[PDB]
DNA sequence: GCAGACACTACGAGTACATA
């Protein structure tokens, strides 16, 4: 009677559970029912359910008894070089299926290789794939799961059956949060879960994870908008305030200390990105000013994704777009 | 003109509106058994073609080993230095203090013929060694033994063994260090020994050079080229005048063996009169020279002097030559590391700046082959040291230097690396988790040095305060929960100095800071005693305590 | 022991500064089924103090009696890394960035042998482990793609607490799996107080102004603070008003070479400085702190409108930098680059 | 009997009438095989064109099922394919006789791209003094990745992308064998989905038949979740004609309801840029942007400011496209 | 090596002119009664592009599919060379046309050529192209900059227009 | 019959490089 975290709790473990993903949920539950079940490739942002989607539909689909012999899962937590492909993966796709279902559940006549994390291999390790797919077909199916279909070759996009795992909706995400609620004896208000629902953008994963925290840090009492401001990260709009009132300075002391308190109070530079963003798209500047500030706000989004520093990129935009608000000054 | 103030009638159209609410509209829609370099070939002394000291060197060295081996005393700048220790004396063996002779150069001068023919006239027999070989230590060993180790069989009158190791530049690092251990035997060495490489830069031959009579080849002259090429032009009976043999010299690179085989192949018995154009023609005897690394340097930073005044020409003669020549790194730390010592007529920086962003360029490409594991990014960075020429064309003579400042940075921050990780394993695990190495070297090393050494007065602890005492024991406690002491160290001026254990000073001064007053001996001893003291009353503690 | 490992706090209601953090952190592990923890903020904040509190509270007082332990990993290269490694009796942390790019290794394999294990005790010790992933921000993003499945299988047994300076580096992979916990800087009053607090347990007497100016030129750092403050102790016990306070080495020795890069704009003069770069280097000093440090002295010499163009060009090659692989070469081409503009800037 | 296979392979070409495209090239094949004169193919093109069904007809045509084994060395990437391979089993089989009948033999080397460049120089003179016993058959996506050498020992056919007309009866034949519903639009989608690779087309076939029931363009557009090309133009002109908050608030309404992904978007929105009448310097300015933005996706960035971005590109040049006048 | 290349010889062939492939297509049509037309031949020297196993090859093919050696029977099984159409595109590219350019760059990626197989011929074009030194330089970096991208993964019809824009943006910007 | 000597192949290990 151990405690379990709420994110491998509520895990999907049919295909019903799975939320706002339909197309694919329905094609799964069409090979449930016994059809062609192609080579499946799902891409994505992250937290959408391309991992518990597949897991429970292996599950589905062989139950029990059969996910030990028909599951291989290769993730990039183990080795997957040449010679694991060349191997590991073309002796277990030249397996027999044996094995039948002892509840009665109808056995599908092939097995299930789950590449999760597909873009760390590489480019010769997925050329070493194609013709396993091409040929062993009759008795296994790939499935691969990535997060960038760029990383994965023409060949290998080419041959498995896209689907793009969208970003989750607002409803759809606040009926499943609501829910998960209701199941954990909590409680939370409407712009409380309003407030979760768009912190989490899309994220399940995310949602799940602080409604979690949220629980675990109030104790079992209201679950209101605040403990999910601070915590989530989301920084004050008096703060936003206060650096484009030193933008609209003009001088770069103050514009250098509000980058130093935005800092040294630990906010991430992706949520200033995304909150700058949000304060500069909705205000009365010009379009030209509007333009060359969301796109130096692409670029440091972009430079930050390759892990520069944090100040200097905070500096560079931040000096950006005092030139954009001094200019008209 | 693309846009249209009036909307098309016919094509369709997509509207274009300013911020000041105006529109615009757009389109949707035996003569004949051998070689002649091998009838040819000098069989006397008279007849070689190569420098005339090397020869001298080569001929001086191998006679006075007669001493030892005939035993006879009488046999019958890079000048200075090779002849004065050529007149260097004897060491206590009446052998020569330089045991082989190392002899280097490019391809087709003559260095196996010089070898052979200096050995046959010093009355020795040729034993050679080539890379045809098995070259292999314990093979490189017995062969080496049964050449130098015994006489001749024959008895008197045989003449003695003289080892010739050809190619000892494509030998392994082991098979030299056996020559080496051979060769210092204190079982002696009574034989001589000529190792013949192509190119004495080598790793494999660095020790080697340390040993050795180092004889360097220079290219040969063309006026004994020609003249040579002359002499066998007309003991075959054929006509060519000197200047396509001086154009012949400048193509094949000053070689007596392909200009030999490009004039049997030119002449064979069709035509007797060889022609200007054939040579000048490039479909036969021209052969890729692997360039040296300071020549490439020189013709990027140097103007060719004054057809070839094209800078297309240029252009692809320093591509195909800095191609040619090989290991790339290299080239690109020369260029790095003199690029910055020429006499720049650019004082806005701009080409110092776009040349920085080519070798960032180079070290991303590095990178995205040696990441995602496509090779076929490495096309572009031979194009670096040509847009260096591009940038950098100078009709001054510039002092090349080679590149070391990458591997001297690379070299020393492997050993400071060495000294953090000796200075982390020695704390204590307890403090060892609170800090990572890089914030104790970043904040905990140079005010933690300004904690151990305070202002300490030259007085015996009977004499010293209270405060003195806990200043005392709490610097001593710092000092052995860090695991730091103070040692013996000898110097060559004859004094005793202290230094730390880890040697942890140098991870923090630098050298152009102003200086501080360090502790003296007196306290530097006194702090050490004190810490031997301590660490005997903590074992004590310890043994009362359990 | 020196004031920064003498007098840290034990248990989460001891710290001075962010308590309702720590009642938040106190109410947070106490079911036991809390998710994986991102604890970022700035460096000297107080992140690893709050993890060993966390720590603290989960398990008993065990979590104090550390030890090292040394395990080597095959590489797919064939050649042995050793790796060291804090561990306890109910906790283990690791530094995977001290192999250097065979961080992946560490983390296919040292990392899946603990996760997979079950603890040996189950009535002393908890239910689960803690793995405590040290500066993940220096992780190449080979081991973060690796790390994200051990942090989902596992997780019912194998807990981790990742601690880093700043999140962008980390992946959204890593960063949508974990709760991210934000510690801030402590401000120049809470930094005043606790050095009052420790001047006040070592008998000893701290005046506001110097506790101030102290608290000032550590920027917000609470361990070179308590640093500055026992080397202040030491070279002199009156502490007066007006007491100079000590520097470290390397940021002098930046001040000078950006005053060097001022001083003259010739190439000479930048192969002087590119040899100050290169001391600076073999010192282990990263380069982003070399790029901030230069930027954080030539910003004081630039007039008021050449400042934005020097933070551009500065954040620009920073971020070349971090695409690279050699700093020697992005740090020059900032450095010719100011010199260009500054002469531009000057000369007209 | 009823298989479960995918319909891209259950669904294979085994002879070569079967296949759709490239008549000129199967034709000539077809008249090498039957003149007994077939010499070493080089099969290249882009992916889907049907370059391994195109040997494996031929295979099965020169071969019958009884000497299959004796004739046919196919060796892929899945394989390893080293130069002890091309010394050891492929000189071997290349130097030596047939067991049961007298016959020619055949060396098929898929994905011969990813051989190295030992194995494939080691491949010349295999190729070249066994001609008369065996064929070597290359089949590649990249032609560069091959050696000059073995590109002058074999001949070329370029299979090139198959184009929507000729590709519209084999997805007929697919549709009628596997009793489907489907509209005009949801064929017309089909083929221009696919852009010239018909194993995406049956990919895309069996996944809106399993997902939805029926073919049509809503159903197609949908279950790939490609935007339709109105929405397209809507996000053009809304880029083109209103300020920035406006359209960033009708594209971001746009992208919520539909679900779409900026890499589609910055795709139809480049078909649609080269298109509109755009002048040389407005359109390198677009083309360039474009290009950051969709080199930008490629990594762990937020999909909301390339949006923005995405717009400012265009709200940039609105006014030197006016001005230009 | 060049000890081995000092030690003979080294004889180097140059790329056969047309009329020598042509002489020997001469013999190979008489002694194989192979009916042709001049222009057929031309189409076939084009395609062998000094290459005489490239001219015997693509001639047995149009022999043996279509039985007449015309200008179509030869182009509709064999291909017009990939870097001549290349040449003219970088020289587009030359004088900031961006719209011929992308004409040819949108013929050649429809006819099925990978991004690998364009960006490679566009630096070999580009490495022997007739033009600056420092525009030709800046050309490389650029497309080395561009194959970056397209080794990481990302290649599409954007990313090859970007390049072109790029190098006309690079005459544009002394 | 069993101990010693011979060559034999499989396997471990170190090193280089990958482009036009
Ligand atoms: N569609 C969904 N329906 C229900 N729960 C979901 C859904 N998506 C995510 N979750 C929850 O979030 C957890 C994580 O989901 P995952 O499937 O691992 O996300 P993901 O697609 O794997 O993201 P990446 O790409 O691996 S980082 C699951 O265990 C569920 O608890
Ligand atoms: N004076 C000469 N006249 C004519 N031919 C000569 C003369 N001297 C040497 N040769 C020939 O030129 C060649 C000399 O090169 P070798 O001594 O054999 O080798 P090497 O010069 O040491 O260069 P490497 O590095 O071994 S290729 C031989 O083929 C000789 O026959
Ligand atoms: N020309 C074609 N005619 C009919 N069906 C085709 C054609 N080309 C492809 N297909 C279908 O697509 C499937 C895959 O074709 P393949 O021959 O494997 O493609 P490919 O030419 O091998 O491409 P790559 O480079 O190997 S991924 C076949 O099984 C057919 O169902
Ligand atoms: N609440 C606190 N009270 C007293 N001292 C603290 C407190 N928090 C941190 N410190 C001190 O400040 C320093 C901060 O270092 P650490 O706790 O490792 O955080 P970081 O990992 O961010 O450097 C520690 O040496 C610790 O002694
Ligand atoms: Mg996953
Ligand atoms: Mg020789
Ligand atoms: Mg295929």
């Amino acid at each position: 009677a151990k405690p379990v975290p709420w994110v491998e709790k509520y895990r999907p473990k049919c295909v019903d559970e799975v939320a706002f993903q339909e197309e694919v949920v329905a094609v799964l539950k069409k090979s449930l029912e016994g059809a062609d079940l192609p080579n499946l490739l799902f891409y994505g942002p992250p937290g959408t359910g391309k991992t518990s989607t597949i897991l429970a539909a292996a599950r589905e689909l062989f139950g029990p008894e059969l996910f030990r012999l028909r599951v291989l899962e290769l993730n990039a937590s183990d080795e997957r070089g040449i010679q694991v492909v060349r191997e590991k993966v073309k002796n277990f796709a030249q397996l027999t299926v044996s094995g039948s279902r002892s509840d009665g559940k109808p056995c599908p006549p092939f097995k299930i290789v789950i590449l999760d994390e597909a873009d760390s291999m590489t480019s010769a390790a997925q050329a070493a794939l194609r013709r396993t797919m091409e040929k062993e077909s009759k008795t296994t199916r790939f499935c691969l799961i990535c997060n960038y279909v760029s990383r994965i070759i023409e060949p290998l996009t080419s041959r498995c059956s896209k689907f793009r795992f969208k970003p989750l909706s607002d409803k759809i995400q606040q009926q499943r949060l609501l829910d998960i609620a209701k199941k954990e004896n909590v409680k939370i208000s409407d712009e409380g879960i309003a407030y979760l629902v768009k912190v989490s953008e899309g994220d399940l994963r995310k949602a799940i994870t602080f409604l979690q925290s949220a629980t675990r840090l109030t104790g079992g009492k209201e679950i209101t908008e605040k403990v999910i401001t601070d915590i989530a990260g989301v920084i004050p709009a008096e703060k936003i305030d206060g650096v484009f009132a030193a933008c609209q300075s003009g001088s770069f002391d103050k514009l250098e200390a509000v980058v130093k308190d935005l800092i040294d109070e630990g906010h991430a530079a992706t949520q200033l990105v995304n909150q700058l963003h949000d304060v500069v798209v909705e205000n009365n500047l010009s379009d030209k000013q509007k333009s060359i500030i969301t796109e130096k706000l692409a670029e440091v989004d972009k430079c930050l994704a390759d892990g520069a520093d944090e100040h200097l990129q905070l500096i560079s935009l931040c000096a950006t777009v005092m030139q954009q608000l001094s200019q008209n000054c | 003109n693309p846009v249209l103030r009036r909307p098309p009638i016919l094509e369709d159209y997509v509207h274009v509106t300013s911020t000041e609410g105006v529109r615009a509209y757009l389109v949707l829609r035996a003569s004949s058994h051998c070689l002649w370099v091998d009838e040819f070939a000098p069989r006397h002394y008279t007849e070689l073609l190569s420098d005339d000291f090397t020869n001298r060197c080569l001929l001086k060295w191998l006679k006075l080993w007669d001493l030892v081996v005939f035993g006879h005393e009488r046999p019958s700048s890079h000048e200075q230095v090779l002849e004065e220790m050529l007149e260097a004396g004897l060491d206590p063996s009446q052998r020569p203090k330089q045991k082989v002779a190392l002899l280097c150069g490019p391809p087709g001068l003559g260095k196996t013929t010089l070898a052979h023919v200096i050995a046959r006239h010093a009355g020795y027999s040729v034993v050679e060694m080539n890379a045809s070989d098995d070259r292999s230590p314990e093979v490189f060993r017995t062969r080496i033994e049964a050449a130098t180790q015994m006489e001749s069989v024959l008895g008197a009158g045989g003449k003695p063994n003289c080892l010739v190791i050809d190619e000892i530049d494509g030998a392994p690092v082991a098979a030299i260090n056996v020559l080496l251990s051979i060769l210092n035997r204190k079982g002696l060495l009574m034989r001589p020994i000529i190792c013949i490489c192509n190119d004495q830069f080598a790793p494999s031959l660095r020790q080697l050079k340390q040993q050795a009579f180092l004889l360097h080849f220079p290219p040969t002259l063309p006026s004994r080229l020609v003249q040579r090429l002359q002499e066998v032009s007309l003991r075959q009976g054929m006509r060519a005048d000197p200047g396509v043999l001086a154009a012949l010299c400048e193509k094949t690179d000053n070689d007596i063996r392909a200009c030999i085989n490009t004039l049997q192949f030119l002449y064979s018995r069709g035509q007797r009169e060889l022609s200007v154009r054939d040579v000048q023609a490039t479909r036969v005897g021209l052969k890729d020279q692997r360039r040296g690394l300071f020549s490439v340097w020189q013709e990027v930073f140097q103007l060719p002097r004054a057809s070839l005044t094209s800078a297309s020409q240029r252009f692809y003669r320093v591509l195909h030559a800095a191609a040619s020549a090989g290991e790339h790194e290299k080239v690109v730390q020369g260029l790095f590391d003199n690029f910055l010592r020429l006499r720049l007529r650019d004082s806005s920086l701009g080409a110092v700046c776009v040349a920085l962003d080519w070798l960032a360029f180079d070290d991303l490409l590095a990178g995205a082959a040696h990441h995602s594991q496509s090779f076929q990014l490495l096309r572009y960075p031979p194009f670096l040291p040509v847009a260096f020429h591009v940038l950098f064309a100078s009709s001054h003579t510039p002092r090349i230097t080679f590149p070391s400042s990458q591997q001297e940075a690379q070299n020393r921050m492997s050993q400071m690396r060495n000294l953090i990780q000796t200075l982390v394993s020695g704390i204590a695990p307890a403090t060892r988790s609170r800090a990572t190495p890089q914030a104790l070297l970043l904040d905990a090393l140079c005010l933690l040095l300004d904690i151990l050494a305070p202002k300490l007065r030259p007085v015996s602890t009977q004499l010293y305060s209270t405060r003195e005492k806990q200043q005392l024991a709490s610097l001593v406690g710092t000092m052995l929960a860090y695991s730091l002491t103070y040692r013996q160290e000898r110097t060559p001026d004859g004094q005793y100095i202290y230094r730390l254990e880890p040697n942890v000073e140098e991870l923090c001064r630098f050298p152009e800071l102003p200086a501080r007053k360090p502790l003296t001996y007196q306290t530097k001893q006194l702090i050490a005693r004190e810490i031997e003291v301590e660490k005997m009353r903590r074992a004590e503690a310890s043994a009362r305590v359990e | 022991s020196l004031w920064v490992d003498k007098y840290r706090p034990c248990s989460l209601g001891r710290l001075d500064y962010h308590k309702e953090q720590a009642a938040q952190l106190r109410n947070l592990v106490q079911c036991g089924d809390f998710p994986h923890l991102l604890v970022y903020g700035p460096s000297g904040a107080g992140k690893k103090t709050r993890i060993m509190c966390i720590l603290r509270e989960l398990y008993g007082v065990g979590v104090e009696k550390l030890r090292i332990e040394h395990q080597t990993i095959t590489t797919p290269s064939k050649k042995k890394i050793e790796i060291s490694t804090i561990a306890s009796n109910y906790h283990l942390e690791v530094n995977p960035s001290d192999a250097g790019n065979s961080d992946r290794v560490v983390i296919q394999e040292m990392l899946k042998t603990v996760a997979q294990s079950q603890q040996l005790e189950t009535n002393s010790q908890r239910d689960f482990k803690v793995v405590l992933l040290t500066e993940v921000d220096k992780l190449t993003k080979d081991a973060q793609h690796a790390l994200r499945r051990t942090m989902e299988k596992y997780m019912s047994t194998c807990r981790l607490i990742l601690c880093c300076n700043s999140t962008s580096k980390v992946i959204p992979p890593i960063r949508s799996r974990c709760l991210a916990v934000r510690v801030p800087a402590p401000s120049i009053e809470d930094i005043c107080h606790v050095l009052s607090t420790v001047c006040k347990k070592e008998g000893l007497n701290l005046p506001s102004q110097l506790a101030h100016r102290l608290a000032e030129k550590s920027c917000r750092n609470l361990r070179k603070a308590l640093l500055m403050c026992e080397a202040c102790r030491v070279q002199q016990y009156p502490f007066t008003a007006d007491q100079e306070i000590p520097e470290t080495d390397w940021e002098v020795y930046l001040r000078e070479t950006a005053n060097a890069i001022v001083s003259q704009q010739t190439p000479q003069r930048l192969l002087e400085v590119r040899g100050r770069l290169y001391e600076l280097l073999t010192h282990c000093i990263p380069p982003e702190i070399i790029m901030k440090g230069l930027l954080s002295e030539l910003l004081h010499n630039c007039d008021g409108q050449l400042k934005g163009e020097v933070a551009q060009m500065a954040a620009y090659y920073e971020h070349r930098l971090q695409l690279g692989s050699k700093a020697i070469y992005h740090l020059e081409a900032f450095v010719a680059k100011f010199m260009a503009l500054y002469k531009k800037f000057m000369e007209d | 009997k009823i298989r479960n296979l995918p319909w891209v392979e259950k669904y294979r070409p085994q002879t070569l009438n079967d296949l759709i495209s490239h008549q000129d090239i199967l034709s000539t094949i077809q008249k090498f095989i039957n003149e007994d004169r077939l010499p070493h193919l080089l099969l290249y093109g882009p992916p889907g064109t049907g370059k391994t069904s195109t040997i494996l007809a031929c295979a099965k045509q020169l071969y019958k099922d009884k000497e299959f084994g004796s004739m046919v060395l196919e060796l892929n990437a899945s394989d390893d394919r080293g130069i002890d391979i091309i010394r050891g089993p492929i000189l071997s089989f290349a130097s030596t006789r047939t067991i049961f009948k007298k016959g020619f033999k055949l060396v098929i080397l898929d994905e011969a791209d990813a051989m190295t460049q030992d194995a494939q120089n080691a491949l010349r003179r295999v190729i070249e003094k066994f001609t008369e016993n065996t064929r070597f058959c290359l089949i590649c996506n990249y032609l560069s990745k091959i050696i000059p050498a073995l590109q002058s020992r074999c001949t070329r056919f370029r299979f090139g992308p198959l184009t929507p007309e000729l590709m519209v009866p084999r997805l007929e034949h697919v549709v009628e064998e596997e009793k489907v519903d489907i509209s005009e639009d949801g064929m017309k989608a089909l083929v221009t989905l696919s852009s010239g690779d018909m194993r995406r087309a049956l990919n895309i076939l069996q996944s809106t038949n399993m997902a939805f029931g029926k073919v049509t363009e809503e159903t197609v557009y949908t279950c790939t979740g490609h935007p339709l090309k109105s929405d397209i133009a809507n996000i053009l002109d809304w880029m083109l004609n209103q300020d920035f908050t406006t359209a960033y608030r009708n594209i971001t309404e746009l992208k919520t309801l539909k679900g779409l992904a900026l890499h589609d978007i910055l795709t139809e929105i480049h078909l649609f840029v080269h298109r509109v009448d755009f002048p040389s310097s407005v359109r390198i300015h677009l083309l360039t942007k474009m290009a950051d933005i969709e080199y930008r996706l490629s990594v762990g960035t937020n999909e909301k400011i390339q949006l923005s971005s995405l717009i400012a590109a265009f709200q940039v040049t609105r006014d030197l496209i006016v001005a230009e006048a | 090596i060049e000890p081995i290349q000092s030690r003979c010889a080294v004889l180097r062939y140059t790329k056969l002119t047309d009329a020598q492939i042509l002489t020997r297509l001469m013999n190979v049509i008489e002694k194989e009664r192979v009916p042709y037309t001049d222009d057929g031949l031309e189409a076939i020297i084009f395609t062998a592009q000094g290459d005489m196993r490239q001219a015997l090859n693509n001639l047995q093919s149009t022999f043996s599919g279509f039985g007449f050696i015309n200008s179509e029977n030869v182009f509709k099984v064999c291909d017009e060379p990939h870097p001549l159409l290349v040449k003219e595109m970088i020289q587009h590219c030359v004088n900031a046309n961006i719209d011929e350019a992308y004409k040819i760059l949108a013929h050649l990626w429809h006819l099925g050529y990978s991004p690998e197989d364009i960006i490679g011929n566009i630096f070999r074009v580009c490495k022997t192209f007739q033009m600056a030194e420092y525009l030709k330089l800046e050309f490389i970096k650029e497309i080395g900059y561009t194959h970056m991208k397209i080794a990481e993964g990302v290649n599409s019809l954007l990313q090859m227009a970007g390049l072109l824009a790029r190098l006309c943006q690079k005459t544009m910007a002394p």
